[PDB]
């Protein structure tokens, strides 16, 4: 029940929402929805990725305390 | 943090398409590094050297690097050049050079010296990725020396080029390796000079060779990100295959923080009612269908357009004509 989790799943849903979106791309024929939808994927994945590293982090911390 | 928003005050504008030319380039007095990249051959070689040649007349010298493995730009000038930087024909401020595919940094820019000299650079060559990294710091130090205006880069179409856009970062990281390495190879070389030859002198040697280049290597990192002094120009050509691997291009830039705003399509083939071609109405149709493609993605591009020259055209003369059709826009070819 913390906002860190929130944020994560909200993330991980409109990720794969965009991922089921670009399935539906055809890359040759309209390339720049294609390119325009997957470097919004990109950009959120790399959010993603930061908090997730931040919050294994803190376990870090917690878990192997300095 | 006080200031309107702006935006209240007189609406928006609206997006205009940038104009196809690289007049922002020449605009750009603050530009000291310019890299001409993507999957090109001929085309690419001579884009940069045509963008040279505009450039020198309103900077105060230009150099021309090429990294490519391919020696076109040798053969687009009309002459040979090599490491040393030589004087191009017909301009006095125009200097072009061809750097190796190993960057010929295998011989840097007493015997026992040059026997230790070795040694690092043979425990070196097992880490290709700090040793290339090295190498383009010993020629990124050349040319900062040299002190030009500003430097153009014909790069290679693989990613080694990218390699080159960090080599600050993979010096920085394989700072460790360099003092293992140092770590290792000098008490055999004090001990063989001491126990062998009296002298010690050669210890000190090498010491002081990475206490001032590293601050020019921080200082070319803070260089590159700055987008007011480096700028990467992607050349393409309108077919998937080529826009794919641009569109990826483009990405590994942002995520390297390297700018690039201005993309060049050539070998473009427009139909003329003259001397008719029908291979060439279908390459035409191909080449419209991904070019409004582009058009559409990159809207915060300067996409400037080349026709595909008759292979006829070579030389200097094909440089003179890229030379004014990437300042003023080519016209079409109906009557």
């Amino acid at each position: 029940l913390q906002k860190d989790a929130e944020q994560e799943s909200q993330m991980r849903a409109e990720i794969q929402d965009m991922k089921q979106e670009l399935s539906t791309v055809n890359m040759m024929d309209e390339f720049a929805r294609y390119a325009r939808l997957e470097r919004k994927i990109n950009k959120m994945t790399d959010k993603l990725k930061t908090h997730v590293k931040a919050r294994t982090a803190q376990l870090e911390h917690h878990h192997h305390h300095h | 943090g006080w200031g309107v928003e702006a935006e209240e005050f007189e609406d928006a504008p609206d997006v205009e398409p940038l104009e196809p030319t690289l007049s922002n380039i020449i605009e750009q007095r603050s530009l000291k590094w310019i890299f001409v990249g993507g999957k090109g051959g001929v085309g690419k070689t001579t884009c940069s050297c045509s963008l040279a040649v505009q450039l020198s007349k309103g900077r105060e010298s230009v150099l021309i690097i090429s990294t490519d493995p391919a020696h076109n730009i040798s053969d687009a000038f009309d002459q040979k050049f090599s490491k040393v930087p030589t004087k191009v024909k017909g301009y006095d401020n125009l200097f072009a050079m061809e750097i190796d595919p190993s960057l010929g940094v295998a011989e840097l820019p007493d015997n026992m010296l040059s026997m230790g000299k070795k040694m690092m650079q043979e425990a070196m060559s097992a880490f290709p990725g700090i040793d290339e990294a090295m190498s383009y710091a010993e020629v990124m130090r050349l040319v900062k020396g040299m002190n030009f205006s500003v430097v153009v880069f014909d790069t290679a179409p693989t990613g080694h080029t990218l390699r080159l856009l960090n080599f600050p970062t993979i010096v920085e990281r394989g700072l460790g390796r360099l003092m293992q390495i140092k770590n290792q190879i000098s008490p055999f070389i004090s001990q063989m000079c001491n126990m062998l030859g009296l002298g010690d002198m050669n210890a000190d040697q090498l010491a002081s060779k990475l206490e001032e280049t590293l601050p020019v290597i921080r200082s070319v990192s803070e260089q590159f990100k700055d987008p007011e002094q480096t700028t990467f120009i992607c050349v393409c050509i309108a077919e998937f295959l080529s826009l794919y691997e641009t569109e990826r291009l483009i990405q590994e830039l942002a995520k390297c923080k390297i700018d690039t705003h201005n993309i060049i399509v050539n070998q473009l083939v427009f139909p003329d009612p003259e001397k008719p071609c029908k291979m060439c109405e279908a390459r035409h149709k191909i080449q419209a269908k991904y070019l409004d493609q582009m058009e559409d993605l990159y809207e915060d591009f300067h996409i400037v357009k080349l026709p595909l020259l008759p292979h006829e055209v070579r030389g200097a003369d094909k440089v003179n004509t890229f030379s004014a059709l990437l300042l003023e826009p080519y016209k079409p070819p109906s009557a």
